[PDB]
């Protein structure tokens, strides 16, 4: 089956320089034109560079052009980005990708995600949503607050609570810094008798946190 | 130079349902059009290319038409997989490779108004000199909503972030918390803290408030 695998991805300064590899199997490397692709955080694809089958065509997005440098390794069964100069808005998922007649994307790999950002690393801060106890539903969460890099998880009761759970996406903060919430709805009938456990995870930082969330006095 | 438009950007269309998305270029690109899907959390893959060609081992429900500027991507009966961000693809003079903005396939669903909570800062991030008030609006569609804050009656821009969750598996909603941060100096000179809920599931908006201290 053709296959497309990237590697290299990860967080970068701003300035500095990354290179991503996809390697291609079960097809003729050398027989067609190598792209990449990439999609910013919430946002549609944006074509970033073409290289033709032996290497002696290259192209770029006017917003990479300069700064980034396509090439491939047809004896190896690899296509590179070089990504130079790295800005803010460079961060995304690329993707590698091939072609067999050169308009369009045929195949594609399963991306690498490069994080463009001057932060350092730092697990989050864990504040409780404390519920109301005021159809008698209520809803409490945790606030995971200034982390990096992403991704935090959070479970409730160590995964005993699954049902009314929502775990929002992350926000960036002009500090740099992530912030989620994790909230479930529960009865509030239950308020005074069951316990709430919030479990965040941020690996990045080793940070393990566990906060109960009760109603406040 | 070619520009390609994916209008509506959403389509709200209900499981085993046709659909019919639309791309315009701005001008011809005769045949020369892909389709693209990105599933949940997935790759991108092709479609559909050269306007109406299935790509190999697409499903049959896959069908596209169209020549010029004018192009349709049909799917025949909507399965789980299919609400998913369609993009359309073109490619100008040889070495400028373009993209639609895409069109999201969403479940439809009878309107359902969300339930609304507003949670003070706790005392512990206080200490730190930051106070974050959250509002949660939880299991509603349509996705369309709007928050607005206010302190102390004062309405409040720009100081607020807001997330949003995918459909639910289940039920098929949306929820939805915005952020309200202020500093711990200013969060202490204020009593009223309100969070305004307007939904087409509301018949009027829906405050929920606290005063700080009570």
């Amino acid at each position: 089956q053709v296959q497309l695998v990237e590697s290299g991805g990860g967080v970068v300064q701003p300035g500095r320089s990354l290179r991503l590899s996809c390697v291609g199997s079960g097809f003729t490397f050398r027989r067609d034109a190598k792209y990449w692709v990439r999609q910013a955080p919430g946002k549609g694809l944006e074509w970033v560079a073409a290289i033709s089958h032996d290497g002696g065509e290259e192209d770029y997005a006017e917003s990479v052009k300069g700064r980034f440098t396509i090439s491939r390794d047809n004896s190896r069964e690899t296509v590179y980005l070089e990504m130079n100069s790295l800005r803010p808005e460079d961060t995304a998922v690329y993707y590698c990708a091939t072609t067999r007649s050169g308009w369009y994307f045929d195949y594609w790999g399963q991306g690498a995600l490069v994080t463009v950002s001057s932060a350092s690393t730092k697990g989050p801060s864990v504040f409780p949503l404390a519920p109301s106890s005021k159809g008698g539903t209520a809803a409490l969460g945790c606030l995971v607050k200034d982390y990096f890099p992403e991704p935090v998880t959070v479970s409730w009761n160590s995964g005993a609570l699954t049902s009314g759970v929502h775990t929002f996406p992350a926000v960036l903060q002009s500090s740099g810094l992530y912030s989620l919430s994790s909230v479930v709805t529960v009865p509030s009938s239950s308020l005074g008798t069951q316990t709430y456990i919030c479990n965040v995870n941020h690996k990045p930082s080793n940070t393990k946190v566990d906060k109960k969330v009760e109603p406040k006095s | 130079e070619i520009v390609l438009t994916q209008s509506p950007a959403t389509l709200s269309l209900s499981p085993g349902a046709r659909a019919t998305l639309s791309c315009r270029a701005s001008q011809s690109v005769d045949t020369y059009l892909a389709w693209y899907q990105q599933r949940r959390g997935q790759s991108p893959r092709l479609l559909i290319y050269d306007a109406s060609k299935r790509a190999t081992g697409i499903p049959a429900r896959f069908s596209g038409s169209g020549s010029g500027t004018d192009f349709t991507l049909t799917i025949s009966s909507l399965e789980p997989e299919d609400f998913a961000v369609y993009y359309c693809q073109q490619r100008n003079n040889w070495r400028t490779w373009t993209f639609g903005q895409g069109t999201k396939v969403e479940i439809n669903r009878t309107v359902a108004a969300p339930s609304v909570f507003i949670f003070p800062p706790s005392d512990e991030q206080l200490k730190s000199g930051t106070a974050s008030v959250v509002c949660l609006l939880n299991n509603f569609y349509p996705r369309e909503a709007k928050v607005q804050w206010k302190v102390d009656n004062a309405l409040q821009s720009g100081n607020s972030q807001e997330s949003v969750t995918e459909q639910d598996s289940k039920d098929s909603t949306y929820s939805l918390s915005s952020t309200l941060t202020l500093s711990k100096a200013d969060y202490e000179k204020h009593k009223v803290y309100a969070c305004e809920v307007t939904h087409q599931g509301l018949s009027s908006p829906v405050t929920k408030s606290f005063n700080r201290g009570e």
